[PDB]
């Protein structure tokens, strides 16, 4: 009982896959840049000064890279779920989106304009806010996986 | 369009997206370019059995190639095959 | 043409991409090491 559906469920879950590969890189990413943060070795030491920055700059420049990939495959999975005529799954993946576009567009704090400067990323509260998003970000994705795995054998065994 | 139901060309029209978003992947996070732009014509360029300038040098982006070549075979042998009748 | 009639070229084309994914995933972490 092959189905338009059925293949966007094929679909996003292999592109799923890469969006948690994305969001397990972005956590060790942060995770790498909290361990080194609460380490003081670096500041405040002549020698290996550069280090922190240089590590700061590629984090930041990395994950300034990562992001946009992450947002419109979210978007492509609202629109083919558009036209699937997919409604149930379409309402449940909208809020991410809008998520998704109120983090890239809001520009809060008044501080940079880039998400990850690496100059006001550095604060403590930044950190831990966007370490909650992204573990909160990773159970969703995983729950989104397992739940397109399963409509998908449901749709086609149909 | 008839040759085809439209199920088939939706369907079509998001595994040239599907392709594309997975060859741009593939490429900029493990290298030897492909951007999304470039991917997209490669991928249109071979569904109408023109090719492109730019052609995948890793092997992760050839299996790619090689099963979009084979699935656009499979898919012009089959619409151009009773395709006066329709017109 | 009904999709019922060349499904398997989708179940194919999938596959592979899920197979030249894997295979990214194993190339990134031999050039990490």
């Amino acid at each position: 009982a092959f189905t338009f559906a059925a293949f966007c469920y094929m679909l996003t879950l292999v592109l799923c896959a890469s969006l948690i590969f994305f969001v397990i890189w972005h956590i060790i990413a942060f995770d790498e840049l909290r361990t080194d943060f609460k380490n003081p070795i670096d500041q405040g030491n002549p020698a290996r000064a550069r280090e922190r920055l240089k590590n700061i700059e590629r984090i930041c420049c990395l994950l300034r890279k990562l992001v946009v990939p992450e947002y419109s495959i979210h978007g492509l999975f609202c629109l083919m779920f558009l036209c699937a005529a997919e409604w149930v799954t379409l309402g449940l993946n909208i809020p991410l989106l809008f998520y998704h576009l109120w983090r890239y567009f809001h520009r809060p704090a008044d501080g940079s304009e880039v998400m990850y400067d690496a100059v006001s990323i550095m604060n403590a509260d930044i950190l831990n806010y966007c370490q909650k998003e992204s573990w909160c970000k990773l159970a969703f994705y995983l729950l989104s996986f397992f739940y397109y795995l399963y409509s998908m054998v449901y749709t086609l065994v149909s | 369009l008839d040759p085809l139901a439209y199920e088939i060309w939706m369907c079509i029209v998001f595994a040239y997206i599907g392709v594309s978003v997975v060859l741009f992947l593939v490429s900029r996070f493990s290298p030897y370019e492909f951007g999304i732009f470039n991917s997209l014509w490669f991928s249109l360029g071979a569904f109408m059995r023109q090719g492109c300038d730019i052609s995948p040098r890793s092997l992760s982006g050839r299996i790619v190639g090689g099963v979009w070549w084979f699935f656009t075979l499979i898919i012009i042998s089959s619409y151009t095959a009773n395709l006066a009748a329709f017109l | 043409l009904s999709l019922s009639n060349v499904a398997g070229v989708f179940y194919i084309l999938i596959g592979g991409l899920g197979l030249a994914m894997l295979v990214a995933l194993i190339e990134f972490c031999y050039k990490s090491r």
